RNA sequence: UAGUGGCGAGCGAACGGGGAUUAGCCCUUAAGCUUCAUUGAUUUUAGCGGAACGCUCUGGAAAGUGCGGCCAUAGUGGGUGAUAGCCCCGUACGCGAAAGGAUCUUUGAAGUGAAAUCAAGUAGGACGGAGCACGAGAAACUUUGUCUGAACAUGGGGGGACCAUCCUCCAAGGCUAAAUACUACUGACUGACCGAUAGUGAACCAGUACCGUGAGGGAAAGGCGAAAAGAACCCCGGAGAGGGGAGUGAAAUAGAACCUGAAACCGUAUGCGUACAAGCAGUGGGAGCCUACUUGUUAGGUGACUGCGUACCUUUUGUAUAAUGGGUCAGCGACUUAUAUUCAGUGGCAAGCUUAACCGUAUAGGGUAGGCGUAGCGAAAGCGAGUCUUAAUAGGGCGU
């Protein structure tokens, strides 16, 4: 029945509308105050004002450069290399499913939980760790 | 099972049919569909578009009147509304899986409430409103939903001009006349067909 | 996006997942004055004060 | 939908404009006095029920005052020789018996003087 | 986001992915595009036919109350004396052109594209400026105002100062549909749009009246009834204006300045109180009189007398204030929308959740490109449940 039915309680509000009476709390002024600048149209503070002392983020100083290197880098957790099929681990069979990005070069695979199956890693390099464990589980780390 | 009238029971998936009925869900799922079908034409007017209104309309002091700039203010007759509202969608994002929640728990109660009439065929053979009308009162049904898995041409040129009586598809149908109509009939053809869309 | 972000609060502040890196201040073009006790406390890479975060992830869009 | 509020102020205006009939000059027909002087008219009618206590209170005190001078004693040597014994009878029923039934307020009047307070 | 930027306010790419659309021809002379001659298709400027109902009540008048029946590829259209699938016009459907109008296409013709001939005062260079996201900056590249100047495919110029090695293209001559942007004007629809202070400035003979030497500004203005049946005739009046009858009508307190007809404002009757009494004009008590009563330990209206009582809003440490504002009434008149993002409430699936454009028999379904997660530390390379600093594997910071 399209007569009956509601949501939940809680679900829905009811937009407080101020400026109207004295008895719903919100009647003159808004929430707003009295006079200054944070209550007329537009007092808009502007981010990162301070009131005239010299701000955060113009007493710090600048401490890096941004690596173009590594705009080529991802990795795989060793639980993700279940989620392939055909068990040969390729760089473009990662991108076949979902788990990496295009334009993605350069792959690791780190130690995050068991790997599930039996695979062949090639063209990715793992870690100390990773490698200890998928030639150890039933698996094989070739080129 | 569902108990078709040729006395045969079907067994269905019962994750479709008999589940819990959820209904905060489907309030949310009625109101996304029958908002998205309102054409947002408004079209009101600000104090930037009513024609003229350029020039003060006297001095700023020593007349007496008080403080105006403009003619055409919000304040003035002639005026403009001060939140004109142009034109502008009305659509919610519903989630694929989230719509689909909805049609098993209102699949569920149509069940319990046997406003579900399962049938082995439903099919007429001339296009004529008089021939469905007597082919409806077999069952003795009124103001009926009709479900099925292809609307023939026959069958679509009746009940466009009876009363109470719409013919739908299963992706054509929705969560509002599921819920509108008295009875819905669907047929064994279509039961199969919510398998693989809803689960 | 309609929300840009400031140019300077992006070189001023790395972000890591403990919080807000900066570097130090006051470590510039006077040096003969100062104590080796105090150089070598200005050397590190400090983490935002809790005074200091919800101003400075306002400038950073963030919010 | 556009609302317009040209019948949903009118019944208001009504119900401010019979609650102030009755009142002189401008006050009762006019709504920009009218909406004053309803207020201002409950205020009065809260103070004033606690006003009404006090009136009616310092009206029986006057009345055994009289009554019991006649007898013989004032109204502060009544109330401490009522309090000797424990004849308590309240200003309020005192008072009609000092005026309507005042033989019996004879018999009260003789027993605080038994009392010797 | 990389960059750019008194490195301030800010301005902001590309590479790579996903889609819409799908043609490349010539300087040996081409597709293509024009303009006529042509043969068919397609609609376009007017139309035509177009299904099915009776009795009975109340009413001025039936579409309504009743009781039945029929039509349907036509059932929420308009309007007829009140609410009509079946009374009228229409609708779903079917057919329609002497003659023009185009749009695709027929196969011819006249042209044209078209500059002649693979590109010289051209590339590059030096000061001065612009455009590149790029405010002389290590400033590449395109442009042209002044001044100059080459190699001739064993050449050339690009790959963000510069140089060697590799890769990739042929500059100084031209032509090209489609996806695309717009609406002064048309037609068909549609509305959680307006309903005469709204909606166009303009429903009314509106860019009019009026205001200006001019450019220019710019209003106010809807409604009798189903049908004029719009008042023959009589009496007062200036032979008028206006009334009093009489007649029409369902109804003239529907009579043309006409549906409903409110508030401020002004009156006329009836009841009760006031001409020896001082003030935000009310409130608490209260005599008497009046009306209806159910005959008054009721109701209504006046209120002699008497106690307490210096309006409302805004600004302020503070207002009865001789501080602000308001002549009263009736209409309108002030926290909205869109796109991004954060926190709570309530929901879906869950180590996974979700698609944007665009397709679609179009609120379904497809589309997982992309985003946020499942692991950090470091300025970076890098290494990873750890990593950075350090001679230290010593401590310490951050992290699970
Ligand atoms: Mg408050
Ligand atoms: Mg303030
Ligand atoms: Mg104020
Ligand atoms: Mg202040
Ligand atoms: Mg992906
Ligand atoms: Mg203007
Ligand atoms: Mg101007
Ligand atoms: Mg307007
Ligand atoms: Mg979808
Ligand atoms: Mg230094
Ligand atoms: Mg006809
Ligand atoms: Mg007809
Ligand atoms: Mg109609
Ligand atoms: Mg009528
Ligand atoms: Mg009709
Ligand atoms: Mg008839
Ligand atoms: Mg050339
Ligand atoms: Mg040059
Ligand atoms: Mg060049
Ligand atoms: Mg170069
Ligand atoms: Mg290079
Ligand atoms: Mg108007
Ligand atoms: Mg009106
Ligand atoms: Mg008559
Ligand atoms: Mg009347
Ligand atoms: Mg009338
Ligand atoms: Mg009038
Ligand atoms: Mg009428
Ligand atoms: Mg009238
Ligand atoms: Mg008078
Ligand atoms: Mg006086
Ligand atoms: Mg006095
Ligand atoms: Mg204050
Ligand atoms: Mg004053
Ligand atoms: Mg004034």
């Amino acid at each position: 029945q399209l007569n009956d039915l509601r949501s939940a309680p809680g679900a829905r509000r009811e937009k407080h509308r101020p400026g109207r009476g004295i008895g719903s709390g919100l009647g003159k002024t808004g929430g707003r105050g009295h006079k200054g600048l944070t209550s007329r149209s537009g007092g808009k503070v502007a981010p990162g004002f301070e009131g005239g002392q010299q701000p955060l983020h113009r007493r710090l100083p600048k401490f890096g450069f941004v690596s173009l290197k590594a705009m080529d880098r991802a990795e795989v957790r060793t639980s993700e290399l279940a989620k392939v099929e055909g068990d040969v681990v390729s760089l473009q069979t990662l991108k076949d499913a979902n788990l990496i990005n295009q334009h993605v070069q350069r792959v690791k695979v780190m130690l995050s939980g068991e790997v599930g199956r039996a695979v062949t890693l090639k063209g990715i390099a793992a870690t100390k760790g990773a490698r200890a464990a998928i030639e150890a589980a039933g698996g094989k780390f070739e080129d | 099972q569902l108990n078709v009238n040729g006395a045969q029971a079907i067994e269905v998936s019962e994750r479709t049919f008999g589940g819990e009925f959820n209904e905060t869900l489907v309030h949310q799922a009625v109101v996304a569909y029958m908002a998205g079908g309102r054409q947002g034409s408004k079209a009101q007017k600000t104090r930037s578009e009513v024609s003229g209104g350029g020039k003060k309309p006297w001095r700023q002091k020593g007349t007496g009147r008080a403080r105006a700039g403009t003619i055409r203010s919000p304040i003035w007759r002639g005026g403009g509304t001060t939140f004109a509202a142009k034109p502008r969608s009305h659509e919610q994002k519903l989630n694929k899986k989230m719509y689909r929640a909805a049609l098993r728990s209102i699949l569920a109660e149509l069940v319990r409430l046997d406003r579900l009439v399962v049938v082995a065929d439903f099919a007429v053979d001339a296009p004529k409103t008089k021939g469905l009308v007597a082919k409806l009162d077999t069952l003795g049904l009124k103001d009926v939903l009709i479900v099925t898995d292809g609307v023939d041409e026959n069958l679509y040129l009746a009940a466009r001009n009876l009363a109470h009586v719409d013919v739908r598809d299963v992706q054509g149908s929705d969560p509002v006349s599921l819920i509108a109509y008295d009875k819905v009939l669907v047929t064994v053809s279509a039961v199969k067909k919510f398998e693989e869309l809803l689960g | 996006p309609k929300m840009k972000t400031k140019s300077g609060a992006a070189k001023r502040f790395k972000k890591t997942a403990g919080g807000l890196k900066h570097k130090h201040a006051f470590k510039s073009h006077i040096l003969t004055k100062m104590t080796t006790k105090r150089k070598r406390q200005l050397r590190g890479t400090s983490m935002l004060n809790k005074s200091d975060v919800a101003r400075v992830e306002r400038s950073l869009r963030l919010r | 939908a556009r609302v317009k509020r040209g019948v949903i102020a009118r019944r208001r205006h009504k119900k401010i404009l019979k609650l102030a009939k009755g009142y002189y000059g401008a006050r009762s027909r006019v709504f920009r006095v009218a909406k004053q002087a309803v207020i201002k008219a409950g205020q009065y009618a809260y103070r004033d029920r606690r006003q009404r206590k006090r009136q009616f209170r310092a009206l029986w005190i006057a009345r055994i005052n009289a009554g019991a001078r006649q007898n013989g004693l004032s109204y502060s040597r009544l109330i401490a020789g009522l309090k000797k014994a424990a004849i308590e009878i309240d200003r309020k029923v005192l008072a009609d018996l000092a005026v309507n039934e005042k033989a019996a307020f004879t018999a009260i009047v003789e027993k605080a003087k038994a009392s010797l307070a």
